[PDB]
RNA sequence: CCCAAUGUGAUUUUAAUAGCUUCUUAGGA
RNA sequence: UCCUAAGAAGCUAUUAAAAUCACAUU
């Protein structure tokens, strides 16, 4: 079912960046939001998975706001 | 605990209609019943509005506790619930930037999706580098990018022909990459 | 052979190179649109013209141009009639030139008349194009539009080049026949001026005019004592008025000597009165108009005329400068200190209005007076900065504060154990018929002012006012059922007090703290003041977090304290005899449960004979609803009031809702903007407004298709009847014949039966009658929207079935099924399968993700979902046994939580009950 | 009172219950009993119920009590507003247009425009800068007006130096320009 | 920051209505 | 002594209203 997991997981991945403060520099913010609400209107899965590593690469490239080695265990 | 009362009163009365004891007896008996009835019924009425009120009590105390158990933990649940849903998609893009990521090899831009954007990266230390650069190309979230400079950690720019093991130790890592998606 | 004699003839003593525009001798066939009234048929409506014989000209150097001779065939009699008349009237400049000559044919004399170098089309064709459009059926509008230099003939290869919405250059494009319409305008008051001078009696109609503006038709007309003549210019105005504003046809009167080469006019910028303005606007274009106008609408005389006069408010408004309107302020003490108060009000439709309780020096305020001064957008307007917003182009008034606000919404959260739970009962395969279509939508700092924009979309719009004024009368007819007044402060209900009191009210309490604060008699004494002065207050919008099948945002808008609790004591006693009511064509206030859809649908079906279904949408329905149709809606609403009020109370009641709920400033960011119109949602009266401005649209609709269908092919005499009566009711009437609004709506309520609510409707209809043309079908609402409402109904978004055993569509969001419930058959309502997958999936709060406390939530949407067991798709079916299961399992491990917290067992086993059908299927059988 | 008549009937019947053997004597007792006893229960129903309704009586005069002290706090606030805003009024400028129209009565979208000191120019994109505000003063409203500040969507300031068609790009739109009347 | 109206589900309190028991009082035998 | 007619007290059920809360339509 991997489109259904690949909408599921974008939802809880901007709600993630929303809790590391991202509202507070509008022009990131405005990014996340476009990549968030295009990759649930998609329908090809071949679309959603490359919008979805734009949007993971602005979490991975916020260096100390997650402790990604303990995440990853 | 008035039904001992009840009871023995709705026994005692079955038992003198069935032997055929005298009206004015089988009336006493028939009527005590009746209040011992009543006494057994204002006792449960009274068990029932108690066991009612500690129902409420232990049920608002549950959802008090528990309401705030959940607001309290939640970005250390949303953190936990993203990186285990990462893991059930499994792709091999997605899987590639975590990994690199782990061992602090991150971009500084958003990854870019159209063709010739540039893109650069963080790369910690040789070791690293021999795993994702070869040649002109660098490597990375499955894709082929062609790289255009590569920078010393106090902004000076290094030449590709100068990564190598045995002059490693002079550079000053981390090292900056400049690439470009190829097409 | 012998026609070159004849065009010799034709060309006379003029110099002309004429060319033959069809065979020589015999007259041309063409198809044009009249404005008739006959013994035998009356309409607006395409008829042939056979008459004429056509000559056209070329140029000095071999090309054709637009002008024509015009040449036909007479009755002796009626030629020397004609001629008589136009030697009367031969030295005016607003009349065509004509020739009167006797030629050969057939071996006779015959008398023939030529008219001089007309255009190719009337000003019929240009007002019939405009009115009744159809996208497939341009070819005189885009032949109008290249001859007279409006666009390039490439302009029409563009995708959807007419839509209001999708290209709103078409409004520049169609501007720029505004000049040559105002030369029509200024020609035809020459003419009756030559007619009344002359002494000469007749009618003026459409077709009898030129795209030049000359006069050319005669053989009707009559002879009087010279000074006493009459036009009558009824049907002219009329029908030609929604054009005026289309076209923008009074642009020039902004300039200096009206020069449209000449600059701008520079006005006073203290100046709030243009009462004579207006009347020298008046007299200059609609001379011989024969009814009273008033400027400023206080000085009218009932509700009729407040719809007759507002309706030139919004022609001559587009004149003065934007400036000009809104509250009108004054200095005033209170104890010894100056305030900045409002005193009045300018308004583009009513004119301008006074408070008559104005006290220029106070040694205290009141509560009552505090709530005034607070409400009233003057103090605050003139204590804030000047503002210059360049991301909009509605007019920005002052901002409050000296920084801007960004506000954004974020994501739903995820409620994943309900996902695993339906991923684990196969629910979501690639390729099943139920998939999530459903999300919460975030959105950027940019997307509040980005909704507030869409307010571009309300343009000023007149009426044709003799059609309105007829059409208001029906309307009416369908709220005779009802009971309405005033009320006391002490019998008003209100559902929910801790909810926004607006701006500025909300910095100190919710709703609940001025209901308290406020005495019955504090109450009373407002409402007081209403009904001799006008309170203009300010409105905050609001973004909504709310799941949606689409990404745009969405505002609601908060109407402050004191509009809602006076308008509540105002409309209160009939908004809650609508919702009483049962089986009437309005249905709000009905439900879905206990057998509420079958007898809804039993009802609409009524007794109507061959019978369909339709249903239609309205394009950007609260941004693009004219002043003039929110306006009429309640003036419908206030009818109710014939006994409490006066005429004054009334008139003072409806200045309140323009200043409050229709043209009023806007909260936006921390600044203030001015609305143009358009439904406020937080308005007490939205529902029922809107459900009689569907009511109006529909009635319309039935008006043109009867009026435009040629009554010579009509079969039946009853409505040929119906068909001559109705022009006479609309055109030469001008009091109420209730005979006849009676019968029209007895017509109507047989072969065309409604059910609405609010902006959604049903129609059961004649489908014999509908393909006739004796009743309204798709395309007549096509042709009304984009003339009335201005925006173009794509049919993409309309339906229509011919199979009542499947029943609409769609109305409120839910499909219909015809299912065996007992003994016998009932149509039943079904919700769309991801709308309620989507709501257990995704929540607006995070303690919502735990279903142990929220077992309630999921009882809720298993009663939306039980029809779906009847469907005949199991992966519809299985939608309603997936939520069954589901609160099962949560009241297992609720059980189990409680034992391992607290060693006891809960004692309400009755929870039980919420896992077996029977519980849910008892919500959809009759008897409750 | 009817408690104590109750008492005493109970221990005046109970004691014949108890050793007494005249059922005659019993019936006097019982019926006796059975009337003060109903007395009693009167007596305490009627009690019951009038304590009830002092207690409703109680709690609705806190609710008015507390109705009447947020009355008076609002006002307080409300006064609070309307009184701190004719501070910011500079009563020279407004004094001139009221007394130049012709009945003291002015609409209220000029007042802004003629009056107030300060102006905000709120701007989507570097081509509306450029049409708009290049420069350090600028026309708008028939005044002129002088730059004392810019700043962007995140609040933070921007130098007019960074403001260029090669720079835009890295700026936080729209920007929000400060000026002073001249 | 968080509008308006309508409908439905669940829990709690209060009023009325019926039966059920006892007490008190009165008529008839 | 029994039957009966009325009032009070208690018990139980039902209906209505109010408060609180969830969901749905526009
Ligand atoms: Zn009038
Ligand atoms: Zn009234």
């Amino acid at each position: 079912s991997k489109m259904s997991d690949v909408k599921c997981t974008s939802v809880v991945l901007l709600s993630v960046l929303q809790q590391l403060r991202v509202e507070s520099s509008s022009k990131l913010w405005a990014q996340c939001v476009q990549l968030h609400n295009d990759i649930l209107l998609a329908k090809d899965t071949t679309e959603a998975f490359e919008k979805m590593v734009s949007l993971l690469s602005v979490l991975l490239s916020m260096q100390g706001a997650v402790d990604i080695n303990k995440l990853c265990e | 605990p008035s039904y001992a009362a009840f009871a023995t009163a709705q026994e005692a009365y079955e038992q003198a209609v069935a032997n055929g004891d005298s009206e004015v007896v089988l009336k006493k008996l028939k009527k005590s019943l009746n209040v011992a009835k009543s006494e057994f019924d204002r006792d449960a009425a009274m068990q029932r509005k108690l066991e009612k009120m500690a129902d409420q009590a232990m049920t608002q105390m549950y959802k008090q506790a528990r309401s705030e158990d959940k607001r309290a933990k939640v970005t250390s649940a949303m953190q936990t619930m993203l990186f285990t849903m990462l893991r059930k998609l499994d792709n091999d893009a997605l899987n590639n930037i975590i990994n690199n990521a782990r061992d602090g090899c991150v971009p500084l831009n958003i990854i870019p999706l159209t063709t010739a954007a540039k893109l650069m990266v963080v790369i910690p230390d040789y070791n690293t580098y021999k795993n994702t650069c070869d040649g002109t190309t660098f490597t990375y979230a499955s894709a082929l990018w062609e790289i255009q400079q590569v920078v010393d950690a106090d902004s000076k720019i290094v030449q590709l022909s100068e990564i190598s093991m045995d002059n490693s130790p002079n550079l000053a890592w981390p090292l900056i990459v400049t690439a470009l998606r190829a097409n | 052979a012998d026609a070159q004699s004849f065009l010799n003839r034709v060309c006379g003593v003029s110099a002309a190179r004429l060319t033959p525009c069809g065979t020589g001798t015999s007259t041309d066939v063409v198809y044009r649109a009249f404005d008739i009234y006959n013994d035998k048929v009356a309409g607006f409506a395409k008829f042939l013209k056979t008459n004429c014989c056509r000559f056209q000209e070329k140029d000095e150097d071999d090309n054709l141009i637009d002008s024509y001779f015009v040449v036909k065939r007479h009755t002796f009699s009626n030629y020397q009639h004609e001629e008589t008349i136009y030697n009367l009237l031969k030295d005016c400049p607003a009349v065509a030139k004509h020739d009167f000559f006797k030629f050969r044919i057939d071996g006779d004399m015959v008398p023939h008349i030529s008219r001089q170098r007309l255009t190719k089309y009337t000003m019929a064709d240009l007002v019939y194009a405009l009115r009744h459009f159809d996208e497939g059926n341009c070819d005189t509008l885009k032949e109008i539009l290249v001859t007279y230099n409006c666009c390039d003939d490439d302009y029409f290869n563009k995708k959807d080049w007419y839509d209001f919405v999708e290209n709103p250059d078409i409004l520049r494009v169609y501007a720029n026949l505004g000049e040559r319409v105002r030369q029509a305008l200024l020609k035809t008051v020459q003419f009756c001026d030559a007619m009344r001078n002359a002494g000469i009696v007749g009618v003026l109609t459409l077709d009898n005019q030129d795209l030049n503006g000359n006069w050319y038709d005669f053989g009707d007309f009559i002879q009087t004592t010279p000074g006493s003549g009459v036009p009558v210019v009824d049907s002219y105005y009329s029908l030609l008025m929604p054009i005026l504003t289309l076209t923008r046809a009074l642009t020039a009167e902004s300039h200096v000597d009206t020069d449209l080469t000449k600059p701008y006019i520079k006005w006073d910028l203290l100046k709030y009165d243009f009462t004579e303005e207006r009347l020298k606007l008046f007299d200059r274009y609609f001379k011989y108009w024969d009814q009273t106008y008033h400027p400023n609408c206080v000085n009218c005389l009932d509700d009729r005329c407040i719809l007759h006069c507002a309706n030139f408010n919004v022609l001559f408004s587009t004149v003065f400068p934007p400036t000009s309107f809104g509250p009108l302020v004054r200095k005033i003490f209170v104890d010894g200190v100056p305030f900045v108060v409002s005193t009045g009000y300018h308004f583009r439709e009513l004119g301008v209005v006074h408070n008559q309780d104005v006290n220029l020096h106070s040694s205290r305020l009141s509560f009552k007076e505090l709530l005034v001064y607070a409400a009233d957008p003057a103090m605050h307007a003139a204590s804030g900065n000047l503002l210059l917003d360049k991301r909009t182009t509605c007019f920005s008034v002052a901002a409050l504060t000296n920084n801007v606000a960004f506000q954004t919404v974020k994501p739903g959260n995820f409620n994943k154990d309900f996902y695993d739970f339906a991923v684990s009962k196969g629910f979501f395969k690639e390729g099943s018929s139920v998939e999530l279509k459903h999300f919460f939508f975030a959105q950027d700092g940019n997307a509040a002012i980005s909704d507030y924009d869409y307010y571009r979309y309300n343009l000023p719009t007149m009426c044709d006012i003799r059609q309105l004024l007829f059409v208001v009368e029906v309307v009416d007819k369908y709220f005779d059922c009802y009971d309405g007044g005033c009320i006391n402060a002490n019998q008003v209900i209100v559902n929910n007090l801790d909810k926004s009191a607006g701006f500025p009210f909300n910095k100190w309490g919710k709703a609940r703290l001025y209901y308290d604060s406020m005495s019955y008699e504090d109450q009373d004494a407002l409402f007081a003041y209403t009904k001799r002065n006008v309170i203009p207050t300010i409105t905050q919008m609001n973004l909504k977090y709310a799941i949606s099948a689409k990404n745009r945002a969405r505002t609601v808008a908060g109407v402050s304290i004191c509009s809602t609790m006076t308008n509540r004591q105002f409309h209160q006693k009939l908004l809650k005899s609508i919702a009483a009511t049962r089986g009437a064509t309005v249905v709000i206030g009905t439900s879905k449960f206990y057998g509420g859809w079958h007898n809804m649908l039993k009802t609409v079906y009524s007794d109507v004979e061959n019978p369909h279904l339709m249903g239609w949408d309205y394009p950007k329905c609260d941004r693009a609803m004219p002043n003039m149709l929110r306006i009429m809606a309640s003036l419908v609403l206030a009818r109710k009031h014939t006994t409490c009020c006066s005429l004054s109370h009334r008139f003072y009641r409806l200045a309140n809702e323009c200043a409050q709920v229709l043209s009023e400033m806007v909260m936006c960011g921390g600044s203030l903007y001015v609305k143009p119109g358009g439904t406020s949602s937080g308005d007490a009266t939205t529902a029922y407004a809107n459900s009689v401005f569907n009511i109006c649209q529909a009635v319309t609709a039935n008006v043109n298709a009867l009026l435009s269908t040629d009554g010579n092919k009509i079969a039946d005499k009853y409505v040929r009847n119906l068909q001559h009566r109705l022009y006479e009711c609309l055109y030469r009437n001008r009091d109420v014949d209730t005979d006849f609004v009676n019968e029209f709506y007895a017509y109507l309520r047989k072969h065309f039966s409604m059910m609405i609510l609010s902006d959604d409707a049903v129609v059961c209809f004649n489908s014999t009658y509908a393909s006739q043309g004796l009743v309204a079908s798709i395309k007549n609402f096509k042709s009304v929207l984009y003339y009335q409402n201005n925006v173009f109904m794509s049919e993409a978004k309309c339906w229509t079935e011919t199979d009542l055993t499947k029943g609409p569509h769609e109305f409120c969001s839910q499909h219909t099924m015809l299912v065996k419930q007992g003994d016998d058959y009932v149509y039943l309502p079904y919700p769309d399968p991801s709308r309620i997958l989507g709501a257990g999936c995704f929540v607006d709060d995070i303690v919502k993700t735990d279903g142990t406390l929220m077992i309630e939530r999921f009882v809720s949407l298993a009663i939306d979902a039980y029809p779906l067991t009847k469907h005949p798709n199991q992966e519809y079916a299985d939608v309603f046994h997936l939520y069954l299961q589901y609160i099962r399992k949560l009241h297992d491990e609720l059980t189990g939580h409680m034992l391992d917290m607290y060693s006891v067992m809960l004692t309400n086993d009755n929870t039980s009950r919420y896992w077996e059908p029977e519980f849910y299927e008892a919500m959809y059988t009759p008897h409750t």
